[PDB]
RNA sequence: AGUCCCUCCCGCUCGGGAGGGAGGCACUCUGGGGGGACUGCCGGCGAUAAGCCGGAGGAAGGGGCGGGCGACGGUAGGUCAGUAUGCCCCGAAACCCCCGGGCUACACGCGCGCUACAAUGGGCGGGACAAUGGGUGCCGACCCCGAAAGGGGGAGGUAAUCCCCUAAACCCGCCCUCAGUUCGGAUCGCGGGCUGCAACUCGCCCGCGUGAAGCUGGAAUCCCUAGUACCCGCGCGUCAUCAUCGCGC
RNA sequence: UGGAGGUGAUUUAAAUGCCAAA
């Protein structure tokens, strides 16, 4: 099936997963400017080393973050798309070989059903999932309410980061399509704004509710 | 449509129900009232020289001791 | 180059696809009805099975020489499903490794130290080193790398 | 909470009054006059009173 | 007829490496490197080779002996043994200084541990425990 | 690991490997002793005190990390069915033995779990990497017989020497393609075995056959802050045989 | 340091005490 030229492939230069170059991604977003990590790396991998310190994960590469957000089960404990998620003994779950396989795969694909760099791609994703205002809740008379507030740019990229990946992960629950191409799909979707992405419309859905309690 | 860029410039304290609310001080970096002080609320980790993208400029938080 | 430069896999493959040409080698008459161990569920699914059983067996006499029955069969072994109850190894079976040393040993590639085993004649290590050798020389050709070596 | 103990800060201005012309403000002279001086056993105790002995110094010669 | 031995360590795994001049061939128990799977762990091993330079790659040839531990804590501690011989062979301070800023780790080593486990549901974990029922 | 000798392989040997013997304590390890971190150094806040916040160097930074040790008392909390013990009872039975039953029953309510409801998979062939512990009423390599479970001999070991002991999740190739199915494996039929004085009530293992509910779970509610949680197997205790458990790795 | 007065306000719902001590 795949060819031998990949299955042992040789790396000679200082770029990430030894195939593509982030000399040429830019981020147009001020804010999220200083929280994306794109500094030249070749293996993804930093072993839980920056989850000690305050503010350590500012300082780890962006591929790396999205291999860690998508090495889970989905749905444990709140529903996604209407359903419960739980993969339990068959969830990838502390297995980051195979999340590594995924993202590979789904590069490969964005690259060639686009012809852009992949990391470009994923930059306009994410850029574009990042709502910028929320709420928070407060009681009276045994009734709840919402006041808006405003989100500090870290907290932006966690949450825009995790409704990809539970956009991806829903996709592909107990349907024919595998878990690359939903991940590939999910971003290509939510680069161009479509609302059929699920990462976008959840943006677009906290906004609205933000705006309306002010 | 797309915002105004604010800067933190001062940490006040913490707020809210369950301590989840930061109230900051940020100047205006672009727009109408740019070079304006105000005082804001802000949900997330925050620290000095991060920026906000602020959707509207008139709103103002009340001050917490 | 020897067994150490190559992939196992395509080796064991390889070997198995040469050793149809001796004629000491042949499957037993009980071969095409029954499973590689308790553990496993259903029969093998190639026809041939019984060629890279030998191929593997004679790899692993050629890297871990003197060794018996016993920890080959450990080496064989693996998980199992016992429907209700949570899973477990279990070893394999005595009979093909048996049979597939005795089979090898009259082959002339492999003989029997006493007290300690069976180990590999300096038949079978030319043997295996040569198809070895040919695969790398086929190998280099899309890895430069590996000519170094 | 690095809170020094009273027995430490007894021993410490005991020692500092007796000699007080033994100690400087360098942390090895003073840990090796805190082990000849005493017959304390335990590595940390030792450590402790030599700090403490080393504050007392600079903040005397400062003159507080 | 220079030799030089390092060591690495990470959790269990053990690295022995030796270290000389050579045409650029590195063997890990025995299997050349660029043989080794799966992928992720290959990088793993091959990450100082390439930030030291190919001038400097092509000139040595490296051996390392490594038992204990996994599939990936073994990667690891033959990355830490072959950054060190690199850096005493050379005896250079800017690749020292280089690989610094790439991965402090690769250096100074990690020494992280497993935590004993504790009652309450000791198979599990030190902090896991038996789910809390009331009526 | 370097050095010497012998034997065997490959591209026929410039070069590259594997065993064995000499030889060595370099490296790993084992275990006695010692060093190392003290808010010690630098900048702020506080009072100039007690301290707090942030940096350098460092293997390690602010109880360095994980454990043992639980004050005066209370809870008429649990235990006289571990042992010790007052009073009351039985004292030819409520004491001491032997045989057969029961604690394993089954319209139903509840606690903690295991296996699943599939592709973040199922099957078949092949390839990789551990640690803690235990062994003479015992652990048993190695050879032979058998399709399997098992059977007949039997080296070494009172153990850093011999054995349990070549883990699984993981990787490579092929079949299946969203279906109550090549998902799930409850229930039942026939046959073969081991322990034991005895296997029906009431044990565990293997082969072929059969193929239940289950297609993600209402109101509610539990555990967890880093080598931690999740996922994966292994060791010991109990033990003639029997682990979906406890304690550890 | 410690006291005495005055004016304002004060975000849903939320009843009961068996068994035993005897
Ligand atoms: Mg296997
Ligand atoms: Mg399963
Ligand atoms: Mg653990
Ligand atoms: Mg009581
Ligand atoms: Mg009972
Ligand atoms: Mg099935
Ligand atoms: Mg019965
Ligand atoms: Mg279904």
């Amino acid at each position: 099936a795949k060819p031998l030229s990949e299955r042992f492939f040789i790396p000679h230069e200082i770029k990430v997963m030894g195939r593509w170059s982030t000399e040429d991604v830019e981020v147009r977003d001020p804010s999220l400017k200083p929280y994306i990590n794109l500094e030249p790396r070749l293996l993804p991998h930093t072993h839980g080393r920056h989850a000690k310190k305050h503010f350590g994960k500012a300082n780890v590469h962006i591929v790396e973050r999205l291999i860690n957000k998508i090495m889970r089960s989905g749905g444990s404990h709140y529903k996604v798309a209407g359903h419960f998620m739980r993969r339990e003994h068959r969830s990838l779950n502390s297995k980051k070989v195979k999340a590594y396989e995924v993202v590979k795969e789904a590069f490969k694909i964005i690259e060639k059903r686009t012809g852009k760099n992949p990391i470009q791609v994923l930059v306009w994703a994410i850029e574009n999932a990042a709502p910028r205002e929320d709420t928070t809740s407060v009681m009276f008379g045994g009734i709840r309410y919402h006041v808006a507030v405003d989100i500090s740019p870290m907290r932006r990229l966690d949450v825009a980061l995790r409704n990809i990946a539970l956009g991806a992960s829903a996709k592909c629950y107990r349907t024919k399509m595998s878990f690359a191409e939903a991940l590939a799909e999910e971003i290509i979707l939510a680069a161009n704004k479509d609302p059929k992405s699920y990462a976008y419309s959840k943006k677009l859905e906290i906004e609205r509710i933000a705006e309306s309690s002010r | 449509d797309e915002g105004y860029p604010a800067e933190v410039i001062e940490i006040i304290g913490r707020t809210g129900t369950t301590g989840d609310v930061t109230q900051v001080k940020v100047r205006i970096l672009e727009g109408r009232d740019k070079g304006r002080v105000i005082r804001r609320n802000v949900r997330g980790p925050v620290r000095v020289g991060d920026i906000l993208i602020l959707r509207e400029t008139e709103r103002e938080a009340r001050e917490i001791k | 180059a020897t067994v150490y430069d190559v992939p196992g896999d395509l080796l064991v493959e390889r070997v198995a696809q040469r050793l149809k040409e001796i004629p000491e080698i042949k499957p037993p008459e009980w071969a095409p009805f029954v499973k590689t161990g308790r553990h496993k569920e259903r029969l093998p699914e190639q026809e041939d099975w019984w060629y890279y059983r030998v191929a593997s067996i004679l790899r692993r006499v050629y890297l871990d020489g003197p060794v018996g029955i016993e920890r080959l069969r450990t080496y064989y072994g693996g998980r199992k499903n016992r429907g209700h109850a949570p899973e477990r190894f279990y070893k394999a079976g005595g009979s093909i490794i048996r049979k597939a040393l005795q089979q090898l040993e009259a082959a002339g590639f492999v003989e029997k130290v006493p007290g300690k085993g069976r180990v590999i004649t300096p038949k079978g290590r030319s043997f295996l080193d040569k198809i070895a050798t040919e695969l790398k020389k086929e190998l280099e050709e899309i890895i430069p790398e590996l000519k170094k070596y | 909470g690095k809170i020094r103990q009273g027995f430490i800060k007894r021993v410490a201005r005991e020692l500092f009054n007796k000699y007080p012309n033994e100690f400087t403000r360098d942390f090895e002279h003073n840990k090796k006059k805190v082990e000849e001086l005493t017959n304390v056993t335990s590595k940390k105790i030792r450590n402790r009173i030599a700090g403490y002995i080393t504050k007392l110094v600079r903040m005397k010669e400062e003159g507080k | 007829m220079r030799i030089i031995q390092t060591t690495g360590k990470r959790k269990t795994a053990i690295a022995r490496a030796v270290i000389r001049e050579g045409k650029g061939r590195v063997r890990i128990n025995g299997k050349p490197v660029e043989l080794v799977e799966p992928e992720i762990a290959r990088f793993t091993i091959l990450e100082p080779l390439i930030l030291a330079g190919e001038e400097i790659w092509n000139s040595v040839d490296i051996d390392v002996k490594v038992q204990g531990g996994g599939f990936m804590g073994q990667a690891e501690a033959a990355r830490i043994a072959i950054a060190r011989a690199l850096v005493e062979w050379t005896g250079d301070m800017n690749l020292k200084e280089k690989f610094i800023k790439y991965d402090r780790t690769m250096l100074v080593g990690d020494p992280r541990r497993t935590e004993p486990h504790k009652p309450n549901r000791s198979t599990k974990g030190p902090r896991a425990k038996r789910q809390k029922s009331y009526r």
